[PDB]
């Protein structure tokens, strides 16, 4: 019966872990894409 | 100002709306400078008012020559400043949130109506999971909950054809949905289709809710909110110290973070993240909102660096720092002061002593306003600087103002109405108050370090008041009990014993005088001794014609002392009531009767004067205590010394082990006790008199002329148990654990005690200490509860034309006369005409107030039942009648309506409790012996035995009227009969104090029918004798193929025919549960009155029973009457198989026969008839019964709890409570309003007094009347102010607010928290000028 | 009685629903619960008797 988002949100977060080092520069390909393709 | 009723409302948006000036921005004050408000803030000035007279922030306005101008840099306006405090800006929301009393309270007024529950509501808006706000597609439910996932499976699936959300938003939408119509009359309808009990209350639930709101007109959707007001800032304020150094509220943080808060959302929606974060922010948001409305309800509470938490704005209006109770009911005073207290002996009782510098203080303007109308201190400011001089006209002219102006008095506690009083002054060269010393009485109070305070009747209506009514002539015999509270209390009364005294040994005995004066000549003269019967003359009075006096003169052989005393009699008095040593009861009659028969200032001269001379003569008497008055007995050591043999004997016995030692305890303790009682009358014997004086004689005694002994027989101080704890060994003691210790004590305090001995008169001095520490809270708790029920009711009016009450008989049982029926009359008036046993001779016509000529006139007659109109009998809408209640005590006279009834009742009854919580029958004399409600047997004896357990015996005198009753068992054996004379001394009745016999009062053979061995029972065969029966084993024992087969040994005649109960065709055989073993065999002949068988084996208290709280072990009752048999056999409970006579079987209910049975199983009762043991409900008193049973019930319970510490308190103060906790009966039919629900049994008694009434014959509905507890009632009340302010609060506002509830002043405390003047007694007569112009329009 | 009452099969399942009692909500790992369960009790840090 937990009363303190505290607890919500760090599980919540907790769905989501860390993706790095490519995805960095992923991300940054479709969205530098997406910017030359405007 | 004025104003005539208050109403509650939900806020709507467009109310604050219509109440606002601006909404706010960002949050900051001051320029760490200039300390001076920043806009659109906290403490701007723009909208809810200006600082300084005509300023922008700047100062670019001002002069009024920019009148109306706002200053275009800061946007700062051109006002006065008071609008502070009546304005209040406001908050737009940038989404809507839903407010929480509406939630989380009992029943939750919104998933409540919806019949959703609530933690579906709240994961819908913790916003974790969506749910249906519309079945768009039916396939799927309004009111439907759908996981974050599941949605997604409907959402893929169909999409467009539903709605189905999360958020304060879908719930808006969905109220904003529903309709209150049809929901409303289909309950109505499918109630009648199953109106189960659970299910039908709920039906009522839901459509009070619909139709509610359907008629205040309030609205669901505007349960939620998306505007928020605002508080002015002197509420909550900033403000310096020396230090440049500030202090703040626990609130302004709150709006602090709540603003930024929503500056981060909206900063966050301008911006288009993901909803995780924007979930996490707002949910911030509704925590710091409902912390706002209460931090430490939800959550772990919220704190500043303080670490305590921070006060919610409902802490503000709650508990005892909550308004009501802190600032708006008790309240700081100007006008006032207080002192240590000293005496005044020489006073009257008008007078008071009075530090002159007090007065002087308190009576500023009088005297300035005295020299400007003189004109010696023409302005103030020279009057100032005079006052300062002290000059003696000041002096002069402050005795010319003092005289006359009335000035209160005030002790606390002021627990009951007479611990503040009102004197006249008179001023004195001191800072120390003196006081007529006799009323420490009322205070409770003693020169000890006892403090008191005073009040200004400054308004003339106040001065007056205070002199006609708390002028101390005013109020002299308690209103609760009809006693002198100036009873002289220690030195007075002992001077007096002195005086009036009969020695045989000083001297001048046996000589004549004409009359008292020359007697002074002798004794102040010093010629003859005062305590000394001698003869002398006397001229007394008496008013034996119509109020005239009658003269006489003639002798006495008296004391000089009493002669003397003759003196001071006004005029009226035989010189027999003058002729005894005067214990100081007889002084509290002297004062009674002079009072009862002259008038008041007689009695009031008189005590006066007898103080005065109790001064003088105590102040002669001659008066000390010392070291040979306290004196020990002789015969004392070898008791001590017997003791020691014995208890050396009875411990040679417990050594050799055949006594026990809990058998050894109550020996030893019994015979020390012994001991002490043998000591305790060699210490008496050996000091009351002691003295030996001889006079023209041998040898003769009389009364000792010791100190300590005449302490203890003026009353003054002392008692025999005291004077024993200092002379001999005082009883023994009890340690902690509540034990009684062995070992009592030896020595004394003359002697000198022992380590071991005063180590453990600690253990029960601290236990008494504590409790003397802690008993005190239940009485004030209680106190306040009291009254807060019965603040309401006043006396409406003069004569309520009513019908009869309760009828009024003695209380005498168990002992002799405890309240003569003579006293229970006193001062009530009749229910109907009433006469004498010379009978039809009326003397009331229905109804007159009873004076002590008709009670001794009715003394005379041996009448003994009364009836009265009752408190409760009475009839009037909204109060009473006078006759009904009688007669003012403390007055001594009918009270004319318009005066508070329940505030003394409570002051009576809880004032004193402080205090206060710390085999055969035998006829004593001869008489006349009533039975009745009887059917017995002339048992095999020859004697009388029961068979009806609602007999009980009595001694009636040789008249009629009772000696003695007492209970009596079924079937006890008796040595007599009733209506007979038998002699003093004598022990009628005797019975196994174990046995519950089963006597046949049929005769006729036995046998062994219905019954085998082991199977309904057991077979046991005495070893003791031979002689046996088929012997009943209890409920569990019996082997259990015949537990199903109620056992019955069967009484037949010779033809085996079941011998009938004679006189009727019920068949006579007992059904036989255990324990009812009997003695004979089979064949064998039972007699009339012959057993087959026989059946062996506090203060909070009163809490309790005014709460009606209600026992665990009901000694239930028959709910109706005819045969009943019993129930199912036991799961966890057997069941009572009812058989009306001609009504109907079916009502049973659960049985605990564990606990033992009263009526079998082939036994008949009538309603109303007790059926188990133990206590029992009140409640199903109510329930059954009328009104007096249970009112007689509970009044004489608790006047016996009170009177075992010798407590004596009118009834009607008991009477009139009980009303208080009957003011709602719930209804049985329905037609005029709603089935049954509990409705004021006033407005019932007024429907039916206007429907059932030529308006019909009925449409309307019959009733039941409802009890309820204190507290409850209270609560459960018409206002909710009252409601408000002492318990549950906030559930009270939400309850009153929901419905559009609106008060209309007429309670005490609804009129005056207004200030307003009260609707009763002084305003009585102004609240009936408003109440005939309301009716006047 | 209380091992019948017991439902726990092995040990780590003890483990991880005294860390759950300890931890409730939380999602139990090994060492979480056995560094856990140490400090509480067997860690010279966190616990004393003088
Ligand atoms: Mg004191
Ligand atoms: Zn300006
Ligand atoms: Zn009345």
């Amino acid at each position: 019966r937990t009363t303190d988002p505290v607890r919500m949100y760090m599980r919540e977060m907790g769905t989501v872990e860390l993706l790095t080092r490519e995805g960095e520069i992923d991300i940054a390909k479709r969205i530098e894409d997406g910017i030359n393709q405007v | 100002e004025e104003f005539d009723a208050i109403k509650i409302a939900l806020a709507s948006p467009d109310m604050i709306r219509s109440w606002s000036f601006g909404e706010v921005k960002k949050p900051e004050t001051i320029n760490y400078r200039t300390f001076k408000p920043e806009r659109d803030g906290l403490f701007c000035a723009r909208i809810f008012g200006p600082v300084k007279d005509y300023e922008c922030l700047c100062g670019k306005y001002k002069r009024l020559k920019h009148r109306g101008v706002i200053c275009e840099k800061c946007g700062v306006e051109v006002t006065q400043t008071k609008v502070r405090r009546e304005r209040m800006g406001h908050i737009e929301l940038a989404s809507p949130t839903a407010h929480i009393w509406f939630l989380k309270s009992l029943p939750s007024r919104i998933g409540l109506l919806l019949d959703m529950p609530l933690r579906d509501i709240e994961r819908v808006l913790y916003f974790e999971s969506y749910v249906v706000i519309e079945g768009g597609m039916t396939n799927l439910e309004r009111q439907q909950i759908l996981t974050e996932e599941q949605y997604l499976d409907a959402l893929e699936e169909f999409g467009d054809e539903f709605d189905a959300k999360m958020g304060a938003e879908a719930i808006q939408a969905l109220l904003k949905s529903m309709d209150l119509e049809q929901e409303c009359e289909q309950l109505r309808e499918e109630l009648n289709e199953t109106n189960s009990e659970t299910k039908r209350k709920k039906l009522t639930k839901r459509i009070k809710l619909l139709e509610a709101f359907v008629q205040s007109g309030n609205k669901p959707e505007w349960m939620i909110l998306t505007v928020l007001p605002v508080l002015p800032p002197d509420l909550r304020p900033l403000v310096p110290l020396d230090g440049g150094r500030f202090a703040t509220s626990d609130l302004n943080d709150l709006y602090r973070r709540v603003i930024n808060r929503n500056n981060r959302l909206k900063r966050l929606l301008d911006l288009a993240a993901p909803d995780i974060i924007v979930r996490n922010e707002k949910r911030m948001l509704q925590e710091a909102v409902d912390a706002l409305l209460d931090n430490g309800r939800r959550g772990r509470a919220i704190t500043g660096s303080n670490k305590r938490p921070l006060k919610s704005l409902a802490d503000m209006i709650k508990g005892k720092q909550g308004r009501f109770r802190q600032n708006l009911l008790g309240k700081r005073v100007d006008y006032s002061g207080r002192s240590v207290i000293t005496v005044g002996p020489y006073l009257r009782l008008h007078q008071c002593g009075l530090p002159k510098k007090m007065a002087l203080e308190l009576f500023k303007p009088f005297i300035y306003g005295k020299l400007e109308l003189r004109g010696l201190a023409t302005t103030i400011k020279a009057a100032k600087k005079m006052v300062e001089r002290e000059e003696a006209v000041v002096w002069d002219i402050l005795d010319e103002v003092i005289r006359e102006h009335p000035v209160l008095l005030n002790r606390a506690p002021t627990l009951h109405r007479l611990g503040i009083q009102a004197f006249e002054p008179v001023l004195i060269e001191g800072k120390a108050i003196q006081l007529h010393p006799l009323v420490c009485a009322a205070y409770n109070a003693d020169f000890d370090g006892d403090q008191m305070a005073v009040h200004v009747p400054l308004t003339l209506e106040a001065q007056l008041e205070a002199r006609a009514l708390m002028m101390s002539t005013n109020n002299i015999l308690s209103p609760a009990n009809g006693e002198p509270i100036i009873v002289p209390s220690q030195d007075v009364v002992l001077g007096l014993y002195y005086m009036t005294r009969d020695c045989v040994n000083a001297k001048g005995e046996g000589m004549v005088l004409t009359g008292p004066k020359e007697a002074e000549r002798l004794y102040r003269s010093g010629l003859a001794s005062l305590h000394a019967r001698v003869k002398v003359r006397i001229t007394e009075y008496e008013k034996d014609a119509n109020g005239e006096l009658v003269a006489k003169t003639s002798l006495k052989d008296t004391t000089v002392g009493r002669a003397i005393l003759w003196m001071i009699v006004p005029k009226g008095l035989p010189y027999s009531i003058v002729n005894q040593a005067l214990g100081k009861k007889a002084i509290s009659k002297m004062l009674n009767t002079c009072y009862r028969i002259l008038g008041l200032k007689p009695t009031v001269i008189f005590a006066d004067q007898i103080m005065y001379t109790g001064f003088a003569y105590a102040a002669r008497s001659g008066a000390s205590v010392g070291i040979d008055d306290m004196v020990i007995p002789e015969k004392k050591h070898e008791i001590i010394s017997e003791a020691e043999a014995e208890v050396a004997e009875i411990q040679e016995q417990f050594q050799s082990g055949l006594v026990t030692a809990g058998e050894r305890y109550n020996k030893v303790i019994d015979i020390w006790a012994a001991a002490n009682d043998r000591v305790s009358k060699a210490m008496m014997d050996n000091l009351q008199t002691e003295t030996v004086i001889n006079r023209d004689g041998q040898e003769e005694k009389q009364v000792s002329f010791n100190s300590i002994y005449m302490m203890a027989d003026s009353g003054a101080r002392g008692s025999a148990a005291q004077i024993r704890q200092l002379a001999g060994m005082r009883g023994l003691m009890a340690k902690p654990d509540g034990s009684i210790i062995e070992t009592p004590i030896t020595a004394n305090f003359r002697e000198g005690l022992n380590v071991l001995q005063y180590f453990i008169s600690t253990h029960g001095a601290r236990k008494g200490l504590a409790d003397t520490a802690l008993k005190t809270a239940n009485s004030g708790y209680l106190t306040r509860r009291l009254v807060d029920v019965a603040q309401d009711l006043v006396v409406t009016e003069d004569d309520c034309g009513t019908h009869e009450g309760i009828m009024m008989t003695p209380v005498i049982e168990g002992g002799d006369v405890k309240e003569p029926l003579r006293d229970r009359v006193l001062g009530r008036v009749t229910a109907e005409d009433v006469l004498k046993p010379g009978t039809a001779d009326i003397l009331v016509p229905r109804n007159t107030l009873l004076h002590e000529q008709w009670c001794d006139l009715l003394e005379e007659n041996s009448v003994d039942a009364v009836k009265v109109r009752s408190v409760v009998s009475c009839d009037t809408d909204f109060g009473v009648c006078a006759h009904c209640y009688g007669r003012d005590l403390a007055r001594g006279h009918i009270i004319n309506k318009g005066e508070a009834i329940g505030v003394i009742a409570a002051q009576s009854i809880g004032e004193p409790g402080t205090q206060l919580t710390m085999s055969s029958i035998q006829v004593k004399n001869k008489g006349s012996i009533k039975l009745s409600n009887v059917k017995s047997v002339v048992n095999s004896s020859g004697k009388l035995v029961i068979t009806s357990r609602n007999t009980e015996l009595k001694l009636i005198d040789e008249f009629g009227r009772t000696k003695e009753s007492y209970k009596v068992p079924y079937g006890a054996v008796l040595a007599k009969g009733d209506g007979e004379q038998v002699a003093g001394g004598e022990t009628v009745a005797n019975w196994d104090p174990h046995t519950m016999p089963v006597i046949t009062e049929v005769s006729g053979f036995v046998r062994f029918t219905d019954m085998i061995d082991g199977q309904t029972i057991t077979r046991q065969t005495d070893e003791l004798t031979g002689l046996s029966s088929l012997v009943v084993l209890d409920s569990a024992e019996r082997t259990a193929g015949g537990k199903d087969l109620r056992p019955a040994l069967k009484i037949v005649d010779a033809q085996g025919n079941d011998v009938l109960i004679p006189g009727t065709d019920m068949p006579a055989q007992y059904f036989l549960p255990g324990k009812a073993i009997v003695q004979l065999e089979d064949g064998v002949q039972i007699s009339s009155g012959d057993t087959l068988a026989r059946i062996p084996q506090g203060l909070p208290r009163v809490a309790d029973l005014f709460e009606a709280r209600r026992p665990k072990e009901p000694a239930i009752l028959a709910e109706i009457s005819g045969i009943v048999s019993f129930g199912k056999e036991t799961k966890g409970k057997r069941r009572l198989v009812i058989t009306p006579v001609d009504g109907s079987d079916p009502y049973e209910e659960m049985i605990p026969k564990w606990r033992q049975l009263n009526v079998f199983e082939g036994e008949r009762v009538e309603r109303g008839d007790v059926i188990s043991d133990g206590p029992e409900a009140p409640h199903d008193i109510l329930r059954l019964r009328g009104v007096h049973a249970v009112t007689r019930y509970i009044v004489n319970e608790v006047q016996d709890v009170y009177r075992l510490q010798g407590v004596k308190i009118n009834d009607k103060h008991i009477e009139v409570i009980v009303r208080q906790m009957l003011r709602k009966a719930t209804i049985v039919n329905a037609g005029s309003s709603d089935f049954l629900e509990g409705e004021q049994v006033e407005y019932s008694r007024v429907k039916i007094a206007n429907r059932e009434l030529e308006a019909n014959g009925k449409v309307g509905a019959t009733y039941s009347r409802d009890l309820l507890g204190i507290t409850k009632a209270s609560l459960a009340t018409e206002s909710f102010i009252s409601a408000a302010s002492f318990q549950e609060t906030t559930r009270v506002l939400t309850e009153a607010a929901v419905a559009g509830k609106r008060d209309e002043l007429r309670g005490l405390k609804e009129n005056v928290i207004v200030g307003r003047l009260i609707p009763a007694g002084t305003g009585y007569a102004y609240h009936q000028d408003r109440m005939r112009r309301r009716a006047a329009g | 009685e209380t091992l019948r009452v017991d439902p726990t099969n092995d040990r780590l399942s003890a483990l991880v629903e005294i860390y759950r009692m300890m931890r409730p909500g939380e999602p139990p790992t090994r060492e979480a619960a056995e560094s856990l369960f140490e400090n509480l009790f067997f860690s010279e840090d966190r616990y004393d008797l003088s």
